[PDB]
C-alpha cells in the first residue's frame, strides 16, 4: 500500500509548564486589622509561619 | 520591631536564607467618617410665635 497524494498536516498542543505564582499575607487575610483579632491570633502563631 | 523581625520569627532562628520574602502588609489610615443616609424632621414652634 503506497500513497499517491499527501498534505502537510498541522497539529497544535499546549503544555502547562508554569502555574501562576501566588503569595498571601496571613494576618491581613485572616484577621482584617482589628486589634482583638491579632490578640486572638498570637496563640496559634506559627501557622502563618 | 520591623520586617526582618517578622522574617526571623517566621523561621524560628537567628539565621535565615537569602532571598525575597513577603512580610505583612500595611493600610492607609482612614481620613474621616461620612454619615449621610437618613435625616430627621424639625420641631414646630410656629404656634408659639
Ligand atoms: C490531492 O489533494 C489536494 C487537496 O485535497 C487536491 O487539491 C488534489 O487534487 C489531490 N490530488 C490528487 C492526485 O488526488
Amino acid at each position: 500500500s503506497i500513497p499517491t497524494n499527501f498534505s502537510f498536516g498541522v497539529t497544535q498542543e499546549y503544555i502547562q509548564t508554569t502555574i501562576q505564582k501566588v503569595t498571601v499575607d496571613c494576618k491581613q487575610y485572616v484577621c482584617n486589622g482589628f486589634q482583638k483579632c491579632e490578640q486572638l491570633l498570637r496563640e496559634y502563631g506559627q501557622f502563618c509561619s | 520591631f520591623n520586617d526582618l523581625s517578622q522574617l526571623h520569627c517566621s523561621y524560628e532562628s537567628f539565621d535565615v536564607e537569602s532571598g525575597v520574602y513577603s512580610v505583612s502588609s500595611f493600610e492607609a489610615k482612614p481620613s474621616g467618617s461620612v454619615v449621610e443616609q437618613a435625616e430627621g424632621v424639625e420641631c414646630d414652634f410656629s404656634p408659639l410665635l
